[PDB]
């Protein structure tokens, strides 16, 4: 069979793809997630912080 | 009860913008995809437009590409579709149709439960 | 995309009698195939989807069956309240319509 | 030890509001999602919804969408689950569920660890 | 979404004998299917998940198998804790349970 | 009766320093945070400058800064921009402008209250 | 930061018609955008803040919408008072204004 | 309206590296896959590269096989064509085109919508 | 891949007559051919697709046909406009065109 | 030289309470996560838990989910263990580890810099 | 211009295991599927394994079934080969070989491209 | 979650010799496994980290590879400091260890 | 006219400490984060560390980390970097760099102003 | 982290033609990458940033381009003053800098 990658494959997007919610999606707490701090967080001054009382 | 709600409609001359708001209510919002279906006299059932449960994709038919921008807002309920450069072809009721009746992955596509729809006349 | 019809337009049945309705597509839709029955002033309502799964609140009055281009809507014995017109769908490839096919009194 | 308890049980009219409460102890509860299984005599176990780990998401069983509402208060422990417009078909053994045994990512929906349940009965 | 179906209703099986029973899915599940052990009066207990892998605490008796749309569950030497109502449960799509299958004294 | 008075405009020849000040009425002065705002034909309105409450942070466009320096004063109701280093660039309309119609966390930042303002241009 | 266009530039209107304006962003701008009425020899007013709400003492006929990237201002019927300067600011990132659009008679 | 326009034409010696792009409007760029079609006199169209529609697969040409490189930017509405190692066989006119009409699951690989092109040449 | 061929190299036909055009693959591409018409200076404009569909705008003029290896274009009635290269292009296996073919006065 | 010395180890009886504690120094505790990681003769090495930058987030294996505790103070560079409900099969040696070298987004859990590790036993 | 390198060779002792690794550049590497091919004097050129463009399908020859293991990172642009279990009988040059000179649905599985070869020497 | 295991137990090389270590996982962990080497009375020793990359101070003789399910760790000529027992450890999906592969004189 | 003027430099022996300092003018200090940027010949430009606007977070490269301090006191509008324990490897320029040009939220982490640089050598 | 490649490692041009500076990096950079240029004797100067964004105040002859792993910097007519070295930088993920490249007289 042929071991290369289709160029003739359908490059749109379908929109037949389901739109709904998947519930079936883990909803526990991923542990593999990185627990080290961010260093490229923005370190400025944010001036959108609401300045009223 | 899932309960449908059409608003904005009315009449405009063509190349004007008109906007439709559909407001939802009887289930939660933000899990499911909306659609926007056309009835013209004549022709028959139209598809529209289709927006993703966050509103990441959204896709449109050939007749409304490019002109018709579809969109969502999760936090009031609401489904809107932006109807720009209008022509005579465009005049239909419009309904508010929800994607499916339940979560099914191999089965979506199919309008569960449709507004009470609206009507969109474009003329001089 | 697909290019749905229906057949025949009008079809003439008196209450009790059994009503059969068709649907054809120009190219395979496999078992995603949805029936819609629209009222005078009314907008349609979802009766099957998939080929014959029945929507909640449906009678089991309607039935439907078919596969790949041939789906029909059969009605078992239609009552006073089945008068009106029947909207055939396929969301395979695209979503298109039908035409619609109008049942009246005979 | 994986302790579930449930209250909030009792006797309801039809059409009115219930809320169900669930105490959970013995594990990290903001770090797993839970679940809320229905048991009807004569038709089986049945989900009724779910809640992610910080309640960022909720899916509910089309018998019960738009009338429950599920949620959870991680820094008491609580899982909660809000009946309204409560029908007879409604009456049943409630039961509070953990999803999975441990984080499998590939693997989860099962309810490792079940509640004693709580009868919630609607009748006149 | 998925039906799912348990074949027999009831199983009679004298202490020491081995007793299967039987899940069935109208659609493909894969390896996403979890057996329940329910006692009267108490609620339902974990036994395998997955498609065979088996729950801490659950002993070695207990031994799952099966994939896609057929799936057993095996007793091999049955005592006599292990008379309740086993409930199948598929989480592939959706969350659906089996009505239930009875084991019984014979 | 919130009222917006403007003043400290004129001409001032470029490389010089001017200072405008901005007295205010009808609300709780310390209470909220107060923006200039330029206002330049063809090129329309650009943000300067905010400053706090309690005048503790202070913000300034990229155009400006280093250059201006706002001030305020909650014992007279009175903003101040001290403006060295003006260039030609900066001829325009300097509107006194007040953050949000009334206090709310996730809405601030819009103009809500405006001044009639001053002129300030610059040239030789 | 975010760089704000509007179109058209100029909109001939009659009164007593409907007219539309629109902002459009780089980049998203979720839900922070304001609307601001500013006339020949004053200072701008304040229509409508957030992206819909509006302020007090504005009319009902003043009706903004759009979320993200793209947001509109319409006019259910102008009256003369209604000819003026509109300008488009986001305040979710920085602070930037739109090049402003005037409604002027037909 | 689709209106697909492009740039970065002009004369390069052989050996160096050209930058086309191509802007798109009047269509959901994300939800469709662009083409690049060369044309040379005497030799008629000729095919160069493919993108999907989120960038995911690239295919290009035998006669361009790792020379150009293909790329598209979602948030832009722009293709971009990087052609490194020309040669003097490449003089052409390169299109910019869109796949197919509308969405067609069974027929996708025509260019419904072309551009105007542009004319890149490769001489000393 | 495929090498595509077309016959013959120029046609002379006056306005009002039919013009044929026809097209050759060296294998078989089932029914993935399109037929695009470009007028000097112009980008190539996309005609028929697929094998005989008519893109939006297309006048009943054109017709196109065939399957497998032989194609042909027919223009039923050439107007004044009609004159200009058309190129035959196949998407079965890869993205090969035609040489063109010139339509000319006669 | 990252340093790291564990401490609290000892006998105690089954069903007491331990509390562990591992000192770090020779790098920025504060932005970096710290991990247990426990060796049984027999068995091999196996997690333990795992602790945030900030503490936000507490993950825990399901051998010791709902007994073990792990904690930190940024202000003394210490990482803590608490062991409630300790059993026959906790007897092992416990190292203080910390995730990565360096910080890499897509890589991370690894354990760069061990600590020597501390003897706990529990018998009779 | 495609180039193909491979390492890993040398001499190993019968029953060790040893890894050759194959770099590969001047194509798109994950949209084609690679050989490796033997040649031992005397015996003519033959065939060892095949990997898909993106991993998906491993086919290897009788002689090597079940020692020998193909794989691929797109990431690295590299293919491997892990030669476990070796014996006399494998001693020869191995080829990194690319199959077919351009995408050919209906012909693969010639090698257009090969590399320069590496010798595993098998012996005590 | 994910089960590791080495083989062979144990490896006897003598020095100047090449060592190869295997690591296999039941489901695919990508190119998430770390490698870990532990001498008697130490704690282990961070080799490799992703799937080849070497940790800082680690010798160029440790040389490393694998991914998906297949993991090799291979000593290129083993000196008399690299006679210890080697971990392999996956972080894709939770943090499991391997039981450890010694290498000893010949 | 952002100024940015390094001291503390000059020669130092290998395990010593030394303390370079930044003076910064011409913008709000306050409003933006410090980094420091190393330069070794032969190898380019090298990063070492970042400090938030008010400090509270510090972030070190893997090179330095453990040896190096970095700190800021925005009453004097002035940087420091408390370099301990010297190695040969340290010999470098060290620029005082401004992040960013003005603050967009989606982009931070790039040098925009630059100072002249103060040469760090160890030696003996 | 991410590791940076500059390639070539020297250009020689003479002013007044294109010169092309290509940068690569080992994993996915999405958009955020800065040039910089430094001439011998002062500290580099920030020309680039985002991935195509000007610095205020460079000349509209600096071009970028570029996401993901390939980034350029094109210059459209190369002058006399701007001889110097160019530096990548990526700051996605960690802060790496290019090994720089340099432009040089023909």
């Amino acid at each position: 069979a042929n071991p290369n990658a289709n160029p003739n494959a359908n490059p749109n997007a379908n929109p037949n793809a389901n739109p709904n919610a998947n519930p079936n999606a883990n909803p526990n707490a991923n542990p593999n997630a990185n627990p080290n701090a961010n260093p490229n967080a923005n370190p400025n001054a944010n001036p959108n912080a609401n300045p009223n009382a | 009860q899932v309960q449908l709600v059409e608003s904005g409609g009315g009449v405009v001359q063509p190349g004007r913008s008109l906007r439709l708001s559909c407001a939802a209510s009887g289930f939660t919002f933000r899990n499911f995809g909306m659609h926007w279906v056309r009835q013209t006299p004549g022709k028959g059932l139209e598809w529209v437009a289709v927006i993703w449960h966050d509103g990441s994709n959204k896709f449109y038919a050939d007749s409304v590409e490019g002109r018709f921008t579809i969109s969502r807002d999760n936090s009031k309920n609401m489904i809107y579709l932006q109807m720009n450069s209008l022509r005579v072809e465009d005049t239909a009721i419009y309904y508010c149709a929800r994607d499916s009746l339940f979560y099914d992955h191999d089965n979506s596509g199919y309008y569960g439960y449709w507004g009470q729809g609206t009507l969109v006349t474009v003329s001089s | 995309q697909i290019v749905m019809t229906q057949s025949p337009a009008t079809v003439s049945v008196s209450p009790g009698e059994r009503a059969t309705l068709s649907c054809r597509a120009s190219r395979s839709v496999t078992s995603k195939l949805a029936w819609y029955q629209q009222k005078p002033g009314q907008a349609p309502r979802l009766l099957i989807y998939g080929a014959s799964t029945r929507a909640t609140g449906i009678p089991a009055r309607f039935s439907g069956s078919g596969s790949g281009t041939e789906f029909t809507l059969t009605i078992s014995s239609l009552q006073s309240e089945d008068f009106a017109v029947y909207f055939c769908q396929q969301y395979n490839n695209g979503f298109t319509f039908g035409p619609g096919t109008k049942v009246d009194f005979k």
